[PDB]
């Protein structure tokens, strides 16, 4: 009876507790947001929130890399997402 | 006509700046020859005192004196207390503190680490991309 | 010899804000970079062969 869809006012909260309380207490996190638990914040924090996930539009080189790496490593996309750069969703889903 | 320009370094020492805080003050004196003179012809041969002369328990200051030294010293202590002029407090930056003590450690935060986060900051502006 | 403030990833005593930039200034993981080697490409190419 946790979780759903991410709206931006949990979005939000949840980057003013990251400014409070860091990227180690998720705990205290998740109790400022309720409908979304501990797990549910580290993971939206780290997959769409840390200003490190290249939102941007895929070039010719990462996507080169990418089907180099694919190709190298299948179905490893935690392995080969650090290596080309962005989140392992994101490198999934550009592959398929 | 004359002209002088006298600007400041960094810190650097607690004594560099009591050397740069007497040289002002002690340009700024002016002496009397009056008085010079009188206690020249009065005190004579013990006017040039070396550092086992005798006069080391002796002098009484006449009220003008140590009115002149209270003066100079109150001026000094104001010079002093202007010391950190404050930063006019500008509503417009987007706060980052929830406290007063917070926005200081922001501030110094971003004295010591804001030459490192400078592209960060960028991906926190542009949408936490790139 | 000037001594930056610790921002800890742990402790925050007086529970002040600190912006993400300064908060997320672990720069050790920025350049980790983990760095492949060349010999996954002999063993995927073999094993396709």
């Amino acid at each position: 009876i946790k979780g759903g869809v991410w709206r931006n006012t949990e979005d939000e909260i949840l980057k003013a507790a990251v400014m409070k309380y860091g990227k180690n207490q998720w705990s205290r996190i998740a109790s400022l947001l309720h409908r979304k638990s501990a797990k549910q914040c580290k993971a939206r924090w780290y997959e769409w929130l840390d200003p490190s996930i290249k939102k941007t539009e895929w070039s010719r080189e990462e996507e080169e890399k990418l089907l180099h790496l694919a190709k190298l490593m299948p179905t490893q996309w935690r392995t080969i997402a650090p290596i080309i750069g962005r989140t392992a969703a994101q490198c999934l889903e550009h592959y398929e | 006509k004359k002209k002088r320009k006298n600007p400041d370094l960094g810190f650097s020492d607690y004594a560099a700046a009591q050397l740069r805080q007497y040289h002002r003050l002690t340009k700024q004196i002016k002496p009397d020859m009056e008085t010079y003179e009188r206690l020249r012809e009065k005190h004579g041969e013990e006017f040039f005192p070396t550092s086992n002369s005798l006069l080391h328990g002796t002098h009484v200051p006449s009220t003008e004196e140590i009115d002149r030294m209270v003066i100079d010293l109150e001026k000094q202590i104001e010079k002093r207390d202007k010391y950190s002029r404050r930063r006019p407090y500008n509503d417009d930056a987007d706060i980052d503190y929830i406290n007063e003590r917070n926005a200081k450690f922001n501030k110094k935060a971003e004295r010591f680490y804001g030459k490192y986060t400078a592209e960060i900051k960028q991906n926190l502006e542009r949408g936490t991309a790139v | 010899w000037k001594i930056p403030p610790c921002i800890s990833n742990w402790k925050n005593a007086k529970g002040y804000t600190i912006p993400l930039d300064k908060r997320l200034a672990a720069d050790g993981r920025g350049l980790q970079t983990v760095h492949i080697n060349e010999n996954f490409a002999k063993l995927a190419e073999a094993l396709y062969i």
